[PDB]
RNA sequence: GGUAUG
RNA sequence: GGCCCCCUGGACGAAGACUGACGCUCAGGUGCGAAAGCGUGGGGAGCAAACAGGAUUAGAUACCCUGGUAGUCCACGCCGUA
RNA sequence: CCGCAAGGUUAAAACUCAAAUGAAUUGACGGGGGCCCGCACAAGCGGUGGAGCAUGUGGUUUAAUUCGAUGCAACGCGAAG
RNA sequence: CAGGGCUACACACGUGCUACAAUGGCGCAUACAAAGAGAAGCGACCUCGCGAGAGCAAGCGGACCUCAUAAAGUGCGUCGUAGUCCGGAUUGGAGUCUGCAACUCGACUCCAUGAAGUCGGAAUCGCUAGUAAUCGUGGAUCAGAAUGCCACGGUGAAUACGU
RNA sequence: GCGGGGUGGAGCAGGGUAGCUCGUCGGGCUCAUAACCCGAAGGUCGUCGGUUCAAAUCCGGCCCCCGC
């Protein structure tokens, strides 16, 4: 029945989706911020963030330049933002913290 | 018959286009380094964290070449 | 049948 | 680029008759000049920059989907470029 | 100079590079087209991947785990012990 | 030069072997190969040992002698779908043989033990005929030490519309 | 003060009848990497019971915990 209508107004209830920016060790303050302006923007828009740096061949012997990067983020979307996740082993090549709307 | 170098030691902090490296030696100057012409032929790579064995001049000591990494 | 990248 | 009427420019052919070099080119100048765009006033079916929502994706400020405003149309003026 | 504006028109130089460029030639490549082949696919039959064990390799370990082979084309390979 | 290591073991992968049974296992009886090796070698018969083997000792530098019963098969019996009379890992005890020597680290036998495994996710390999599959057999290296490699026969399929 | 909820590490589904997402690890695919694909490990589910044939489930306590 036209009852579907219902779920069409229950449907205008909402939704998150989890949105993955993924960094890279050594990216530079250009990208960054056009990065960071991404996040703004998926977090106030209601929704999550999969940040994920993805070490390559040998950097994965200086993944503490990674974690500098995270921690980065972290402090700088400090006002918009709460820290699910964070990583402290380097599972694969990744870590993969995950933030949430504040 | 030429001149000698000072080799020391010291961390690549940032790498910057076309084989080039700030690295802060040993001494804690910042010298803007460039990749040896044999590690350039031999493919040995570079990276921020590397340790590497810079070859400094008197006549620069802004300048070095990296011969070796560890 | 169509994904990018060395 | 439907059809019809009104007003109007050029081209071409046939024979002649007529004028008698009146020609050719042209810096500067003058006009015309797709589309978008601009001003003012109309009009607005369809289409559609922007934009809104839905997707796709690593991301998707796109391509795809549903809508959709300027605009596209008319008058007059402007623009003077492909 | 022109335009309400968007902009148009006229139109340099420092500097830096040792090229930039046109057409065509031979390859290679194309999510261009056309024609073919091979257990390439399809059709089958039996396997590998799961188990235990043998064997080689990586890794890790070690006083030493000797050296070499590393996609196809290293890995029951040099080693027929 | 002796001893140790190349045999290490949280673990990941390549190539294999053996299975998960009844188209089978076990017992007994009984058919049919090819190819090859051999002198400090292959070693019969016979005697002894449950057996691995031992002793004695012929023959053969081989179409002669020896390795050396092919196995799957066939027949009859038994097991009756069970983690089993499937599987044979692992471990204990006891041996044999080669070798100055089998602790690290051999092969094989005997008694005991009787693990995982009930046909294997994504993915992936080989093969078009005497092939695949399966069944034995031999050889090179080699004192001893193959599930590898190189060869040999036995039984013996399925499927290919097509690009 | 008043509530919500406490569910594999992650967070979130789920009167009995525990997943899903992302981690986490390994594999597959590729010349290689991401992407893609498969498998496994992770809970006993706040706690305490009562109570229900059922305890994530029901009911209360308690631990709460943040929102407030
Ligand atoms: N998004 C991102 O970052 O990556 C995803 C992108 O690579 C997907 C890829 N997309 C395409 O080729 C585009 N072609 C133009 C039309 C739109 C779109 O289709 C693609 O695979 N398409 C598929 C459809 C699809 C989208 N997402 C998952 N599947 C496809 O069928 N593409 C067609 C093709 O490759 O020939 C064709 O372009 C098509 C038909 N219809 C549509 Cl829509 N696209
Ligand atoms: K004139
Ligand atoms: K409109
Ligand atoms: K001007
Ligand atoms: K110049
Ligand atoms: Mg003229
Ligand atoms: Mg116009
Ligand atoms: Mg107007
Ligand atoms: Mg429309
Ligand atoms: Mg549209
Ligand atoms: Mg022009």
């Amino acid at each position: 029945e036209k009852s579907k209508s219902s779920k069409e107004q229950k449907k205008k209830q909402k939704v998150i989706q989890v949105k993955e920016i993924k960094f890279r060790p050594g990216t530079d303050e250009g990208d960054y911020q056009v990065k960071l302006r991404s996040l703004i923007r998926f977090l106030e828009e209601g929704d999550k963030a999969k940040i994920t740096l993805r070490f390559r061949g040998r950097e994965m012997a200086h993944q503490q330049i990674g974690m500098e990067v995270l921690n980065r983020v972290k402090d700088d979307l400090q006002e918009l933002a709460v820290v699910e996740s964070f990583p402290t082993k380097i599972e694969g090549r990744q870590m993969i913290m995950v933030l949430a709307p504040k | 018959a030429k001149e000698d170098n000072i080799e020391m030691q010291g961390t690549v902090l940032e790498t910057l286009p076309n084989t080039m490296f700030r690295v802060e030696l040993e001494n804690g100057h910042v010298v803007t380094a460039h990749i040896s012409g044999k590690m350039r032929k031999n493919y040995i790579r570079i990276l921020t964290g590397d340790k590497v064995t810079v070859e400094l001049t008197p006549y620069d000591l802004s300048k070095g070449r990296i011969v070796f990494r560890s």
